[PDB]
């Protein structure tokens, strides 16, 4: 009757939280994910978790969901808690051009679901959610923006933010090499595929096994790049090629 | 082992499994009665003993030989409070298979919602799961006789010939050598294996005043009670 | 630490048990643990026994 | 019931969901299954047996269709089955009322699991213990999914649940290629629906379903026993 | 040691209900006398700094327009009774034109004093003194976290819950007048209070038959102070 | 222990302590019995009186459910009360909605659901109680009834509810039924109750006797207790 | 103790704990005797005062022209069935303009107090009664209970040390039917000053009586008119 | 639907919720905030800045009006939860009463949405703990406090945050009407107060004045400097 | 505690006998006992209370003001040449003690005789910094507090 309930509510005697430790500890485990702006267009760099022989791939967006004409996302955690907030956030973008017929702006989106991860962790003794995620798109006040979404129901505005915890020491490889406003469409690919090169434990990353997801703006179309086969496997060509000539000062 | 709250309410085990349903599987031999049922080529019978400990009772009170419908009747094993609690859900949803669609309803698709309420019952962990058993009988259109069995689990299958209670495993037994011999079953042939089923695994030899039959006919489809005169006409003509 | 054996009579008889004082034990107490040093003469200790519960 | 709505599936310390992995047990000791996507048709084989002489296998079937051309099975236990088979049958008509169109196979992986997520997040209620092994040729493509308890969802080509899958998916990884008919892939699923079977395959033993571009078809008896001569 | 929030001891007694009462002692003082002439009514404010500003710390509330109030325990639980107090005088006043005594508003009040559960939440932790003149005269009524309504004739309630009632009993009779009903009620604040006494500790209330409004400041105060 | 809690949860072999432990709740309870005769229904309770205690005629467990059915409740008394209302409010919808006295076979079986009910949540515990059902009438005869905690429903000739349960009614069958008159009846029950329960734990104690058949109509009333005072003088001549 | 904590838990024994616990919730108020006449139904209770300057707690209260209660346990309970109690009298006069019999009232209250003794979530209502009346038949004397136990009693007391009250009742029941009201109170009050220590007693301070009869409304005596009632008598023996 | 009671009574004679809300203030980053008669004056503490990433969303002083101006402690996700009801409350007086909501209005909306957030069931409380400044009319320059039992005072100089003991015990030793009387003096004086909290380089300290007139307005890095520059340059005439 | 073997007698009486010879109360000429352990919560309880010891100094956990002359302290004996920075270290790192110091001290000095060399260059610190302290940096709750 009442010895059956669980108490996702009650603080902490230390005087902290207890239930959203554990899944913001555990967001660490089996994801990895990043993004890059400084210049015109962002990246979304995923990493396929298990690739096996017997699987179909025809979906063609597997982490990477296009929840609006101007914005995407790259999410980590539970796999179907994703799909119920990946439709709440698609369907909150949507009843506000029915309000306004005006695109949303990113800062508002995220604030609308941080709204909704919170309030299941105050109140009801629902589990909480345990999905991180990340955010991309271009409003007509600031343009390309990053967000870090949390368990917690915390955001913040980044650069060269990441999800996983094998993705922490990518985080000292970012504080350690990156520009303020020098970034291309090759700079800026070309450092994502050094990073996974490195932080993923697969041997010469595998094209089978990243995904990369590109937002530019073309002319009035924000146009969201998804691109697939080839392209991945030359810009290894090329980052093995520029690793074997830096070796030659060894 | 017992991991959380196993033991009491219906979640799993670490070992895939749940208690609650399968403490109810045994929650129907505290009555001490068996039910038989038989199917025949073009009939079903229904036999299953009563005990009378009371000179100060009543013979009419007590026969768990219930009619749901004209043409659907049922045997109820298992403890008696929770058994008539299945009968009344019985009458009531095959009177809106009436209302409803026009036809009468079909035996096999009376169990399917049977079946799917005791589901629920197992599902919300805050209720009791009703520790009886179920078994019909009835003649389909252009389909013959058939016997289905409820389960406090949830489930149903189709039957040749199954009894249940408290001996099942004496009972089955006995008839698997029974029908896999490939012999006749006309009326007569199947009430009189019906009877002598019970009567070698309780040992018995009776009396014809504990065991009560509710045989169904394709010349006759309405659920019928036997009398005791014309019970103790079977009984004397199985004794040779 | 009571042994049934040396409740038996003629050994040990009568139970006194010793207890808390309720206010004034207590400034009982003030009083003497402070002449010895040297203190205010204007101040009092009945406040000091207040906020001692136990 | 009161008012009661209290989760009772938390994260351990460690960061792991207890419940959903026991649910996930509970599917591994059930009947093995086998559903095989061979460029013009999907097969699903279940594995069906009686534990006496005394039933009736006309009575309770395995390979059930949704619409017209979808097929599905499972290979967890059998009443939670029940449920989630006329909630997926309710829930591909109010497809139809709307769209006047039939539902993409696609389109009910990623509504029945939406039920079933929502159901394991939900209070007072245990998750199911069924996962499922979706099928049906919409567009051209066949499709092959497969669900779970946690509701998640996945794309297969050839894939086992059940009993000693891992025996079997180590077998189909080296017997099937990328491309076959669905005569061939009868071929291969009967041999491989007996890595762990009784020595007795009658038309009883088992039960193939398969959805071809004219739609879905569940084979009778008659045409199994007439393909098991000479299988495997 | 999670019990039910509402259930019997085995002795008789409550288990929640006993735990609100001794969480009132913890509060502040406060002192109420009631007088033919006028009820007076004290309490202590208990600064904490200095760089708090006092007069947004308050702990007697006017009702209506002739009854005070003095609340000692947990500040803004109490603030909840104050603002349906305010409401029910009010309600009595435009339904019926005439003013609602004293003994009456502290019954609407006492009403959800144990009015928690789960259905239809825990017992509050403040006590009151309401004070006030109506048609009987000017009268002084008490109550607790168990709604345990009565009516006492100088009751003194707070941190010097047992040390201020048996010096009061002392220096009490019925023929009492007002002013020297005030001057002894700081008597017994000061040898009960810690800090030294200004008009920045404490605060009077007095209401008259004939000066219903009740109003007391800071300048008066001090001369009270000097003249004792 | 752990398994005692809820009347949700079963035991670990298949049964449910709750209601077991509510039936001996209403085992220490004094002894109320009933009989029917060839043409009505004689209700019979022992009633305590302590010292003084309350009036003559207090909180008597002989209640009125409709103008021709009785209640004679034993166990605990607050909860009979509660059962008492819920069959006076039964009967008149069945008044209302069909236009007729209700027959003793559905007020059992209505009564005895809503019992049931109080099994299977942890909201709510079983009720306390057990009590009879006479009724009378011209196209059904007499019957009488009998419902326990669990649910359990069906009829009897004689049955006894309370501390002298099987002590009682040994001596009950020693009588017969058929060739009995209800009045005579009405002095055998009171010689039941005089010579069970001996005055050691209880010295003074009451008997009252309610009674329904064909001699009253088929309407329910109390017997004429202080006229003709035939019940007790023929009781006590038992004392040897 | 682990089935010694809901109403809902039965006992191995067969007895719910959460009832015997609130008849000792009774036990600690103060007494009070109810008894009767042949014309008339006299109660007389007894107050206890917080402090020496607080006024005694009230324990009889007025409910209709004709029905009117004692106390003997909690203070909200208290008022909350005496709001429904009030409530009730004056539906049956809008309704078919009569008052309502005693017997018929307690009835329902008794029904009343019987649905948070078996759900989940609620407390027993631990407070005991005196309820008093008069209607067609003659007065009347009924106690309650929180186990929802009503009697049709002739003199009764409750609260705390009320068996020294019982027995002063029993061997003096023959007399209460031929007494009028003088000597009808004063076997009344007897029985209150034999639930009191030797040193003290009845000081027409904490004291009240309630008088119903065929010509008499319910009418509440305390402090002023106690005094009348408060001669003649005789000090306790020792 | 829920009907589950989480803050209760325990046998002492206290609670439990509360107390271990307050801790969770305790774990937050310092904020100060002082008054005068013209200019009010709040500033934050422990900026943690991983100086490559985005800052204008970082943002944890903002304003319910264009009078009100807010600085809160604890976890970041229940401030915002506040701050939106109270923008809207501070709103919709507008709408009835034509006047701006004063700075007392909208700290008794906090403060009895934040009890009767305990007093309900079912319900985690909050753990943060406001600074609300805000000059009213007729040039009244004031600033009150919250805290998570749902109590607001008054002060004169606030500190908030992980060793807000320290900060209030050095503003103690602090009570000058001379430093209340310069306006660079005062906001000084926060940085004052502010360096010793932290490191305080001039660039984990973020102030915000609000001169009665105008809606508030962050003072630039190079002001830090300048402020930083002559409070070490006075400090060291000491000899 | 006492037990029955001959292995913990030795420590019984010697802590009753230190206890006795602290307090014979006979002539003690004013001696002065310090006693620092690090823990308190499994110690003897007889000593805590009063009549023996009325002095229970604690030592709270340091910020990041005392480490500057921590940082000079240990920077003093060396080579420290001048082209070094010290400032850059502090202010990065947020938990360190005086044996990590230490500890990068040494470091700092095994650097720079490893290439042959006499002072410490900057990146020796650096290194010795990014090397050193990477051993308990585990558990924070950054980006949720304010």
């Amino acid at each position: 009757s009442r010895r059956y309930d669980s108490r996702t509510t009650i603080f902490s005697p230390e005087g902290r939280l207890y239930q959203v430790e554990y899944a913001m500890e555990a967001i660490g485990h089996a994801g990895t994910c990043l993004g890059i702006l400084a210049n015109d267009g962002v990246l979304l760099a995923a990493e396929r978790r298990n690739i096996h022989k017997l699987l179909d791939e025809v979906f063609f967006s597997e982490k990477i969901y296009k929840l609006n004409e101007d914005m995407a996302c790259s999410v980590a955690g539970i796999t179907s808690d994703a799909n119920v907030l990946t439709n709440e956030l698609r369907l909150i973008a949507q009843r506000y051009l029915l309000q306004y017929q005006e695109p949303i702006p990113c800062e508002q989106l995220v604030t609308a679901l941080c709204d909704i991860k919170q309030a299941y962790t105050q109140f009801g003794g629902k589990r909480p959610f345990g999905v991180s995620l990340l955010y991309i798109g271009w409003d007509k006040h600031y343009g390309f923006q990053l967000y870090q979404s949390d368990p917690s129901g915390n955001y913040g505005g980044w650069k060269a933010t990441c999800i996983g915890n094998n993705s922490a020491a990518a985080v000292s490889m970012l504080k350690q090499d990156y520009k303020e406003g020098e970034m291309t469409l090759k700079s800026a690919l070309a450092l994502a595929i050094k990073v996974l090169n490195k932080t993923m434990d697969v041997s010469k990353l595998s094209a089978e096994k990243v995904e990369i997801a590109t937002l530019t703006r073309e002319n009035g179309k924000t146009v969201i790049r998804v691109l697939k086969q080839k392209e991945v496997e030359q810009l290894i060509k090329k980052h093995e090629e520029e690793e074997a000539k830096a070796e030659r000062e060894k | 082992s017992s991991a959380g709250f196993d033991r009491h309410i219906t979640i799993f085990s670490p070992e895939g499994r749940l208690y609650q349903v399968e403490y109810a599987f045994k929650a129907i031999n505290q009555g001490g009665l068996t039910s038989v049922a038989v199917r025949g080529k073009d009939c079903a019978v229904i036999v299953t003993q009563k005990k009378v400990p009371d000179k100060l009772l009543d013979s009419s009170t007590v026969t768990h030989l219930f009619k749901i419908t004209e043409n659907i009747g049922c045997v109820m094993t298992g403890m008696t409070a929770d058994s008539r609690s299945q009968v009344q859900r019985a009458r009531y949803e095959a009177a809106n298979w009436k209302y409803k669609y026009g036809y009468e309803i079909p035996v096999d698709m009376l169990c399917k919602r049977i079946a799917d309420i005791s589901q629920v019952y197992t599902q919300n962990a805050e209720m009791r799961p009703l520790g009886c058993c179920m078994i019909l009988i009835g003649i389909d259109e252009e389909q013959g006789p058939q016997v289905y069995k409820c389960d406090p689990a949830g489930y149903y299958c189709g039957f040749k010939a199954t009894a249940a209670g408290v001996k099942q495993t004496e009972s089955t037994s006995f008839l698997e050598k029974k029908v896999k011999k490939k012999f006749d079953w006309t009326f007569e042939q199947t009430v009189e294996t019906a009877i002598t089923c019970l009567s070698t695994v309780l040992s018995i030899d009776f009396k014809p005043s504990e065991i009560e039959v509710g045989v169904v006919t394709v010349e006759n489809p309405k659920f019928r009670i036997l009398t005791e005169a014309e019970i103790d006409a079977h009984l004397v003509a199985l004794a040779e | 630490t009571l042994d049934p054996a040396l409740m038996r009579p003629g050994r040990l008889d009568r139970k006194i048990e010793f207890s808390l004082p309720d206010l004034e034990g207590r400034t009982h107490i003030f009083k003497i643990h402070a002449r010895s040093m040297s203190v205010e003469r204007d101040i009092r200790f009945e406040l000091l026994a207040r906020l001692c519960p136990n | 019931e009161r008012g009661y709505s209290f989760s009772l599936t938390t994260f351990s310390p460690s960061g792991k969901l207890v419940q959903i992995e026991y649910a996930l047990a509970a599917v591994a000791g059930g009947a093995p299954s086998v559903g095989i996507k061979a460029a013009n048709g999907v097969v699903l084989a279940t594995e069906k047996k009686q534990k006496s002489i005394l039933y009736d296998e006309r009575s309770v079937h395995k390979v059930e269709p949704i619409t017209k051309h979808i097929g599905l099975v499972y290979s967890g236990m059998g009443p939670d089955y029940r449920v989630l088979v006329h909630r997926a049958r309710k829930l591909a008509q109010q497809y139809y009322l709307v769209y006047q169109e039939p539902i993409p196979t696609a389109q009910l992986v990623q509504r029945v699991a939406s039920v079933m997520q929502e159901y394991t997040q939900s209070g007072g209620v245990r998750p199911f213990g069924v996962s499922l092994l979706i099928c049906g040729w919409n567009e051209g493509r066949p499709y092959l999914f497969q669900s779970d308890p946690s509701g998640a969802y996945f794309a297969w080509k050839a894939t086992a649940m059940g009993k000693n899958y891992v025996n079997g998916k180590t077998f189909l990884e080296k017997r099937y290629n990328e491309d076959l008919e669905l005569e061939d892939a009868i071929h291969t699923a009967i041999l491989t629906l007996k890595e762990s079977f009784e020595g007795q395959m009658t038309e009883d033993n088992i039960e193939v379903g398969i959805c071809n571009e004219a739609g879905f078809r569940r084979l009778t008896p008659t045409e199994v026993k007439d393909y098991l001569a000479a299988i495997a | 040691y999670d019990r039910g929030v509402n259930t019997f001891s085995p002795e008789g007694r409550l288990f929640q209900v006993e735990y609100a009462i001794e969480a009132i002692k913890l509060g502040s003082t406060a002192i109420g006398i009631q007088t033919s002439e006028g009820v007076c009514l004290a309490v202590e404010k208990r600064i904490t700094s200095p760089l708090m500003e006092p007069s947004s710390i308050e702990k007697i509330v006017e009702i209506d327009a002739h009854i005070g109030c003095a609340m000692s325990g947990l500040i803004a639980d109490a603030k909840t009774l104050i603002d349906k107090a305010r409401v029910e005088t009010q309600n009595h006043w435009f339904t019926y034109n005439e003013t609602m005594t004293v003994e009456s508003v502290t019954q609407a009040v006492s009403n959800l004093a144990l009015q928690f559960g789960e259905e239809d939440s825990r017992p509050f932790g403040v006590a009151l003194l309401f004070g006030g003149v109506d048609e009987k005269g000017p009268q002084l009524f008490h109550m607790d976290p168990s709604g345990t309504f009565v009516q006492c004739d100088a009751r003194a309630i707070g941190s010097a819950s047992e040390g201020a009632q048996s010096s009061l009993q002392e220096v009490y009779h019925k023929s009492m007048t007002l002013k020297e009903a005030i001057k002894s009620s700081l008597i017994i604040l000061k040898q009960v209070m810690e800090e030294k006494l200004n008009a920045t500790n404490i605060e009077l209330a007095t209401v008259q038959p004939g000066q219903n409004f009740h109003m007391f400041t800071k300048e008066e105060l001090e001369e009270v102070i000097k003249d004792i | 222990t752990g398994y005692d809690l809820s009347a949700s949860t079963f035991s670990p072999d298949g049964r449910v302590f709750q209601v077991e432990y509510a039936m001996k709740a209403v085992e220490n309870s004094s002894t109320a019995i009933g009989i029917r005769c060839k043409d009505g229904v004689v209700f019979g309770v022992e009633k305590l009186v302590l010292s003084k205690l309350y009036e003559e005629g207090s909180n008597k467990r002989l209640f009125n459910v409709d103008r021709h059915v009785g209640m004679a409740v034993a166990g605990l008394l607050a909860d009979a009360r509660s059962l008492a209302d819920i069959a006076r409010e039964e009967a008149s919808n069945f008044r209302s909605n069909f236009g007729y006295n209700i027959p003793l076979k559905h007020l059992a079986d209505r009564v005895a659901m809503y019992v049931h009910a109080y099994t299977l949540y942890s909201a709510v515990r079983p009720f306390g109680c057990s009590f009879m059902l006479g009724s009378y009438s011209v196209n059904d005869g007499a019957q009488l009834y009998m419902i326990d905690p669990s649910g359990v429903s069906y009829g009897y000739w004689g049955c006894a509810i309370g501390k002298a349960r099987q002590a009682a009614k040994t001596e009950i069958e020693k009588l017969q039924m058929k060739e009995m008159t209800c009045r005579d009846i009405v002095k055998e029950v009171a010689k039941i109750i005089y010579i069970v329960h001996d005055e050691v734990k209880d010295k003074a104690f009451e008997l009252e006797l309610s009674w329904v058949g064909e001699l009253t109509n088929g309407r329910h009333e109390i017997v004429p207790k202080d006229i003709r005072e035939e019940a007790e003088k023929y009781a006590k001549e038992s004392l040897k | 103790n682990q089935y010694d904590n809901d109403v809902t838990v039965w006992s191995p024994q067969g007895r719910i704990h959460q009832i015997e616990y609130a008849m000792e919730a009774v036990k600690q108020g103060s007494a009070t005797v109810g008894l009767k006449s042949k014309t008339h139904a006299v109660l007389v209770a007894l107050k206890r005062a917080q402090s020496e300057l607080a006024a005694h707690q009230k324990k009889i209260l007025h409910v209709d022209n004709h029905i009117g209660i004692s106390i003997a346990g909690l203070t909200a309970d208290a008022r909350l069935l005496c709001n429904f109690m009030r409530q009730e009298c004056l539906d049956s006069r809008f309704v078919f303009d009569r008052p309502l019999p005693v017997s018929r009232l307690v009835s329902l209250i008794g029904s009343k107090t019987q649905i948070p003794t078996q759900r989940y979530g609620r407390r027993p209502y631990g407070v005991g009664l005196l309820i008093a009346g008069y209607d067609d038949m003659g007065p009347h004397i009924f106690q309650t209970c929180p186990s929802a136990n009503y009697f049709d009693c002739r003199a009764m007391s409750i609260g705390a040390r009320s068996q020294s009250a019982r027995t002063y009742l029993e061997r003096h029941m023959s007399e209460f039917m031929e007494c009028n009201l003088n000597e009808l109170v004063k076997h009344g009050l007897r029985a209150l000053r034999e639930t009191l220590p030797a040193e003290q007693d009845l000081t027409t301070k904490n004291v009240s009586i309630g008088i119903v009869g065929k010509d008499l409304e319910f009418t509440i005596y305390d402090d002023d008119d106690v005094s009348p009632f408060l001669e003649g008598l005789e000090e306790r023996p020792q | 639907s829920y009907d589950r009671a989480i803050t209760v009574f325990s046998p002492d004679g206290h609670l439990f919720q509360v107390e271990y809300a307050q801790e969770a203030v305790k774990k937050g980053s310092t904020a100060v905030g002082v008054r005068g008669r013209d200019i009010v004056v709040l500033g934050v503490e422990k900026k943690s800045v991983a100086k490559l990433q985005d800052e204008r969303t970082v943002r944890k002083i903002c304003a319910l009006d264009d009078n009100v101006c807010m600085a809160f402690a604890g976890l970041t996700a229940d401030a915002r939860i506040v701050i939106n009801r109270a923008r809207v409350e501070c709103q919709s007086h507008r709408l009835t009463v034509e006047d701006p909501v004063t700075v007392e209005y909208i700290t008794r909306y906090i403060a009895s949405l934040k009890q009767r957030y305990t007093q309900s069931n079912g319900r985690r409380p909050f753990g943060i703990s406001a600074l609300i400044v805000g000059f009213d009319f007729d040039g009244t320059p004031r600033l009150y406090q919250t805290d998570p039992s749902g109590t607001y005072h008054a002060w004169k100089a606030n500190a908030i945050g992980r060793g807000a003991k320290s900060v209030r015990e050095f503003l103690e030793k602090n009570y000058t009407d001379e430093a209340i009387e310069t306006d660079d003096l005062t906001i000084k004086l926060v940085i004052k107060a502010l360096l010793e909290v932290v490191q305080s380089g001039g660039k984990n300290i973020e102030l915000a004045v609000m001169r009665r007139d105008q809606s508030l307005k962050i003072l630039n890095p190079e002001e830090i400097e300048k402020y930083v520059a002559e409070i070490e340059k006075e400090k060291e005439e000491n000899e | 505690y006492d037990s029955n073997s001959g292995g913990e007698r030795e420590i019984q009486r010697t802590m009753l006998e230190l206890l006795n010879q602290l307090d014979g109360f006979d002539s003690r000429g004013d001696v002065k006992v310090i006693m620092a352990t690090n823990r308190i919560e499994t110690l003897d309880p007889a000593l805590i209370r009063p009549g023996r010891i009325d002095r229970k100094i604690e030592f709270p956990l340091p910020d990041e003001k005392t480490k500057k002359r921590i940082f000079q302290i240990h920077t003093s004996r060396m080579t420290l040449a001048d082209d070094v920075t010290l400032d850059d270290l502090i202010m990065a790192k947020d938990d360190l003690s005086g044996a990590d110091i230490k500890a990068i001290c040494t470091e700092a000095g095994l650097m720079a005789l490893r290439e042959r060399r006499m002072k410490v260059t900057n990146e020796d610190f650096k290194k010795s910094k990014e090397n050193v302290l990477y051993k308990k940096q585990e558990g924070t709750p950054e980006g949720l507090y304010l």
